[PDB]
């Protein structure tokens, strides 16, 4: 979690420098558009339902699900739906990465690589 | 021409002191860019961060008026 908060803190920094020009989105720079377009994205992630707790493998995973660009292709709606099919997924047939993360909370190459290579077969292959 | 009125029609016209005239037309052209770009930087900082910084904040005020603290 460390190591992935970074990029969370950053986009929302960056979405929170443009607070006036929200509402003349027209008159803007194509750059400052994009930004705003990604702090949107995250905005619409950061939200939760009540009595649903998350453990730390479900943060990692939607954290690095966000980090790297994996939820710029859909619209600002259906955002949580796509978070929780992707969070059931990954419980319904990648347990043992989940247990591992869940009880130890380290980060190494092959864990990363682990993560994502199963985000990207959920891209495909699958619905929200 | 004609014996009682004499009248020339020319799409681009400008008194020829040389054989070209670009390097008098370009002084021109530089002069409308400079304005141009001067005027949409006025219009932008004038209009656009003003009236929104005016605009953030009043709501916080008017919803206290009747406070006793």
């Amino acid at each position: 979690i460390k190591k992935l908060s970074g990029g969370i803190r950053t986009a929302l920094a960056q979405y929170r420098e443009l607070a006036a020009f929200a509402q003349f989105a027209s008159d803007l720079d194509e750059a400052t558009r994009k930004q705003l377009e990604h702090g949107q994205r995250v905005t619409e992630l950061m939200k939760q339902k009540q009595y649903a707790p998350y453990s730390i493998a479900d943060q990692a995973v939607s954290v690095y699900a966000s980090n790297e660009g994996y939820m710029a292709d859909v619209e600002v709606k259906k955002i949580v739906d796509f978070d929780a099919a992707l969070i059931a997924y990954f419980r319904s047939e990648y347990a043992p990465l989940m247990k591992q993360i869940d009880e130890t909370g380290d980060y190494n190459k092959d864990i990363e690589a682990a993560i994502k290579a199963g985000i990207e077969s959920f891209k495909a292959t699958q619905t929200y | 021409v004609q014996p009682h009125v004499v009248t020339v029609l020319a799409d681009t016209a400008i008194r020829a002191d040389n054989l070209d005239e670009a390097a008098i037309l370009e002084a021109r052209k530089n002069a409308e860019q400079l304005l141009a770009n001067q005027k949409s930087d006025l219009d932008s900082a004038a209009a656009l961060a003003a009236l929104a910084e005016t605009a953030a904040q009043l709501e916080t005020i008017r919803k206290i008026k009747n406070r006793a603290q």
